[PDB]
């Protein structure tokens, strides 16, 4: 993703080329040496992408506010480097997860609609939408559920703020991840 | 049989298994109820048979139960912070 | 076979003995077995057939095809040593 941004058609071609290159050297690992099980370059690319994957959802997580901020931010005064309290989790509101639900649904749209179709070399094997659905659900649910239990010791947002999350929760599984 | 795992919850990171236990439900058929100390593992010990189920199980690579039950098989404690491989 | 799934060493599908390969072996098996008697002149088929070297083989054999439940439960059922003291707690 920062080697090869999808906003470069060009270093998305540089890309193709370079999983194509990548068969080519895999192809003379098993053809010219002669090797036997090679690493498949399916995987090869696969364990890349969940690579890439882990760390955006690393970098996501602990920078919310900053590329929530950037990115999409609902008031320019939010776009900064607001408190690691509130890029990672905060108790006092649930906007870090409102925020955090837009981070994924993007980073899922750019990789099943620029990454995908760049990286077709292996279609059946690296739908690149699906493992960032996957990848990015997996280690968000693990931090949504341990925060709604965190805020249920202190109960600062209202009642109707975790329902209104709930609805905006219910509606992003039922989308990408169900 | 019920496995018993501990994990350090880790954000950013990766959740760390830290042990595991196995409990025979076939013991519990006869006890009802148990309280019992569970001693945790690194890794599960294991014989041919259950390493050839395990090799035969992990060639059902789409398999989601297999996937599944070899992954969880096939996990053992992150060695680090108190240590790698135990005793059978 | 260690090496290539139930281990580390390579991310390969290892291949199984597939149902055609399940099928030669019975029947490479049978054959042996045949010969082995030799129309009577050789080992009964009683002591073939009776034979733990065949019913060991034969064992391992079926396991190359069950189903995913039926190796769960063989796993439990057989692993009864995942019960009774983890060494290095």
């Amino acid at each position: 993703r920062n080697n090869f941004p999808a906003s470069s058609p060009e270093r998305l071609q540089d890309l193709k080329s370079t999983v194509d290159l990548l068969t080519s050297i895999t192809f003379f690992r098993m053809k010219v040496q002669e090797l036997q099980s090679p690493p498949r370059a399916s995987q090869v690319v696969k364990d890349c992408v969940k690579a890439c994957l882990n760390s955006t959802y690393e970098y996501i997580f602990n920078n919310c506010h900053e590329l929530y901020g950037r990115e999409y931010q609902t008031d320019p005064a939010k776009k900064g480097e607001v408190p690691p309290e509130e890029q990672g989790p905060s108790i006092k509101n649930l906007d870090f997860w409102s925020k955090l639900i837009t981070l994924i649904v993007s980073i899922i749209e750019e990789d099943k609609n620029s990454y995908t179709p760049c990286l077709n070399q292996f279609p059946q094997e690296l739908n690149v939408g699906k493992i960032s659905a996957e990848v990015m659900w997996s280690l968000f649910a693990q931090d949504m559920k341990y925060a709604m239990e965190e805020h249920d010791k202190h109960r600062l947002c209202k009642s109707a703020d975790y329902m209104n999350l709930h609805f905006k929760v219910k509606w992003l599984y039922n989308e990408y991840v169900a | 049989e019920l496995q018993v795992c501990v994990k350090d919850y880790c954000f950013a990171r990766e959740d760390r298994t830290v042990g595991l236990a196995v409990l025979q439900l076939r013991e519990l058929a006869q006890r009802g109820s148990a309280a019992c100390w569970l001693p945790l593992g690194r890794r599960i010990h294991m014989d041919d048979t259950g390493l050839t189920v395990l090799r035969i199980l992990s060639q059902r690579s789409n398999d989601e139960v297999a996937k599944e039950f070899v992954k969880l098989k096939s996990d053992t404690r992150s060695a680090e912070e108190g240590g790698a491989a135990p005793a059978p | 076979f260690l090496s290539k799934l139930k281990d580390h060493m390579v991310r390969e599908e290892a291949k199984s003995l597939t149902p055609k390969q399940c099928a030669v072996v019975e029947l490479a098996l049978d054959t042996i077995k045949q010969y082995f008697h030799a129309g009577g002149v050789g080992l009964k088929k009683t002591f073939l057939e009776k034979s733990p070297d065949l019913q060991s083989l034969r064992y391992a054999l079926s396991l190359y095809t069950q189903a995913t439940d039926l190796l769960i439960k063989t796993f439990v059922q057989t692993q009864s040593a995942q019960g009774s003291g983890v060494e290095d707690p």
